[PDB]
DNA sequence: CCGCGTTTTAACCGCCAAGGGGATT
DNA sequence: AATCCCCTTGGCGGTTAAAACGCGG
């Protein structure tokens, strides 16, 4: 329903055609007044797509408002430098250093147009949320969404109630472990909203999502490939379609070389067999998970418990 | 509320300052990498300073009949000097 | 031995530092030139040693910690990766492969996973590829800005 | 046990050896018998040794 | 004496897995 | 009287916030 938007006049670079396609998709997402999840593969330049989106919003519209970027520290420095390289048109504030230096970076920050975008860190904002919460954010971007993949984690709780117009997640893959991560990301994009004292929900709840979706997916994973199964997976695909975005590396990167997978089964040794049997016998009746970790340590190497002794002579204290 | 034209002017000033910072960063990075390479080279050059050195060399030497004749002539001249 | 004979350079990915120490002892007995990356590595030291491994062609085996791979770094110079033990999170193994198989690579890579027969490692591998099956059903369905066919 | 970082005779004299490991470093003073054992093992800086205190064996 | 500029590090958060409580209908 | 949130624990990897710090003057 959209087309290639004009390249920003303030964008200093040469994006690829598919980069422009992603930029158009994000532009459509913002113009739809909605939020979305980026799930494109690594190396494609999710940082580049984010800076391109910022440039588009600034250039076409008046969308130059304060924007929040949260990144892990090393990737934070890399992001800041890459932001300088691609689109230096925004006076970027780098949150960094000792708390005194943090206060110094803060001084006089409320003056309009003193900064255009701020880059912060996940644990840094987890500690210093009380400072940031006061001002709303025009456009929020969440790099490395796998860091907030846990709904239980205090990071998700701290970042959940933030006041912003539109938000964007960046992840290589939204589902590392289970459907719970998927729900956490989705509901982070579309949480409950309050208007005139009412409770309005954007998405369903975690228990609601798992009840209405996960059990059919549990049946899916129970047995490989059943009209109900196909209907359920199609329903999941169609509900996930409007908010996801992912380009596979295979088709876009046609110059990639091949890959092969190999499996080798290694037999146990006598010491390993004895230690494994003893630990399993002790664990049959204590806690069970610590015993599982000990069994894995047996499987790794027997030296993790006791090394073979360095035999040496007994020493008498004093001769007769 | 500053207008979009004044906004673009401020953005251009920011672009100029950012270009300055970027070239400074590039120079710093080049300096760091070159210094690391120089330190590695200095580590590789660990030897006695300004001392006399005795060297023993053995190598395969190519020969031609003209060179053999020249060597024989040198031997004959040395014998004549004797 | 086969990898060194074929001229390939191997990458060892493990889960705990004690296995790193045991592997270091083993390959020191066998005389393989190597370098090790651990969690305690400093950021500048991490980058410098990554560059050293990429440039130097005399170190056949390079040892990583699988968990530390969450912060990715370019390691295009590899030619084969060996997984000494498996992890519960398949995305961690995916990014570990990414460290060796990424954009700019021009050599075909091989994946080796080590498991112990009739033990728990089979269960870990089952959990890993079951999660990968769930990942496949959620990913493989086309959503790359197209619906026509 | 550790990597030798110093071999300084105290002057048949005691030797002051500095052992480094992955968790810490330590400097010790060894009796002349241990010094003779180290001397005949051709231990230099950068070597890794193994001194058993009870028996005075150096490997 | 007091920071300048510094390095190290203690201490806490995410794992990440299979049960196992003990509060709720 | 049958089910959810936290427990329950090894070894991992980040990652700020004091400890303890030459030195400059
Ligand atoms: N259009 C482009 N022009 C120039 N360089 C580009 C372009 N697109 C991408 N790049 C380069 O590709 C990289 C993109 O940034 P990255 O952060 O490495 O990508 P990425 O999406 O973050 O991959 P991951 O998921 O972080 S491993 C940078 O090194 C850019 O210089
Ligand atoms: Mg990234």
């Amino acid at each position: 329903s959209v087309v290639d938007v004009p390249v920003p006049s303030l964008l200093r670079g040469n994006l690829r055609t598919y980069q422009k396609q992603g930029l158009n998709w994000l532009a459509s997402l913002y113009n739809n007044h909605t939020n979305g999840i980026l799930a494109d593969e690594m190396g494609l330049g999710k940082t580049i797509q984010t800076i391109s989106l910022l440039a588009y919003l600034a250039c076409e519209k008046e969308n130059w408002g304060p924007h929040l970027i949260v990144v892990p520290t090393s990737v934070l420095l890399n992001w800041e430098m890459e932001f300088k390289r691609f689109a230096p048109g925004f006076k970027v504030l780098t949150y960094y250093g000792s708390p005194q230096q943090r206060k110094e970076k803060r001084k006089g920050w409320n003056k309009p147009d003193a900064f255009h975008v701020c880059i912060v860190s996940y644990q840094l904002v987890v500690q210093d949320q009380h400072s940031f919460k006061r001002k709303r954010w025009q456009y929020m971007v969440l790099d490395e969404a796998h860091n907030i993949k846990n709904f239980r984690s205090t990071r998700w709780q701290a970042l959940l109630n933030f006041n912003t117009q539109r938000r964007l997640l960046l992840t290589g893959t939204p589902l590392q472990n289970n459907l719970a991560e998927l729900w956490s990301l989705l509901y982070f994009l579309m949480p409950q909203t309050v208007i005139d004292g009412k409770k309005v929900s954007g998405f369903a709840d975690l228990d609601a999502f798992q009840q209405w979706f996960g059990r059919p997916v549990d049946k899916i994973i129970e047995t490989g490939q059943d009209k109900e199964t196909k209907k359920t997976v199609a329903k999941l695909h169609q509900v996930l379609r409007p908010y996801l975005l992912r380009r596979l590396k295979a088709d876009v990167e046609k110059q990639m070389p091949a890959k092969y997978e190999h499996i080798v089964y290694c037999k146990l040794s006598k010491r390993q067999r004895f230690l494994y049997d003893d630990f399993m016998s002790r664990a049959q009746t204590m806690s069970i998970v610590n015993c599982l970790m000990q069994l894995r340590k047996v499987c790794n190497h027997p030296n993790l418990f006791e090394v073979r002794p360095i035999l040496t002579s007994f020493v008498l204290e004093h001769c007769v | 509320m500053l207008t979009q034209e004044e906004r673009l002017r401020i953005a251009k000033e920011t672009e100029k300052l950012n270009i300055l910072s970027l070239d400074k960063f590039k120079e710093q990075e080049v300096w760091k990498k070159e210094n690391r390479l120089a330190l590695q080279k200095r580590q590789k050059q660990k030897f006695q300073p300004n001392e006399t050195i005795l060297q023993f060399l053995s190598t395969a030497w190519l020969m031609t009949p003209a060179m053999e004749l020249e060597d024989r002539k040198y031997w004959q001249e040395q014998l004549n000097k004797r | 031995q086969q990898l060194k004979d074929n001229g390939h350079r191997a990458l060892i990915f493990t889960q705990m530092t004690k296995v790193l120490d045991v592997l270091e002892q083993f390959l020191n007995y066998h005389g393989y030139l190597y370098m090790r990356l651990d969690g305690a590595t400093k950021i500048e030291d991490r980058q410098i040693l990554t560059e050293r491994f990429n440039t130097d062609s005399r170190i056949t085996v390079f040892i990583l910690s699988s968990r530390s791979g969450g912060l990715g770094i370019n390691l295009t110079g590899a030619d084969t990766v060996i997984f000494y033990d498996s992890d519960w999170n398949p995305a961690m193994d995916k990014q570990c492969q990414d460290r060796c198989h990424r954009i700019g690579q021009t050599r075909d890579v091989h994946i080796y996973r080590f498991v112990s027969e009739h033990t728990i490692e089979s269960n870990i591998l089952k959990k890993a590829n079951q999660k990968r099956q769930l990942d496949n059903v959620v990913i493989q369905e086309g959503d790359f800005t197209t619906d026509y066919f | 046990e550790g990597e030798v970082t110093e071999l300084t005779p105290e002057d048949i004299s005691h030797v002051i050896v500095g052992l480094k490991s992955a968790k810490g470093t330590k400097t010790l003073r060894l009796d002349p018998t241990i010094y003779e054992s180290i001397q005949r093992e051709k231990v230099s800086i950068g070597d890794v040794i193994y001194i058993e205190a009870n028996t005075g064996a150096v490997k």
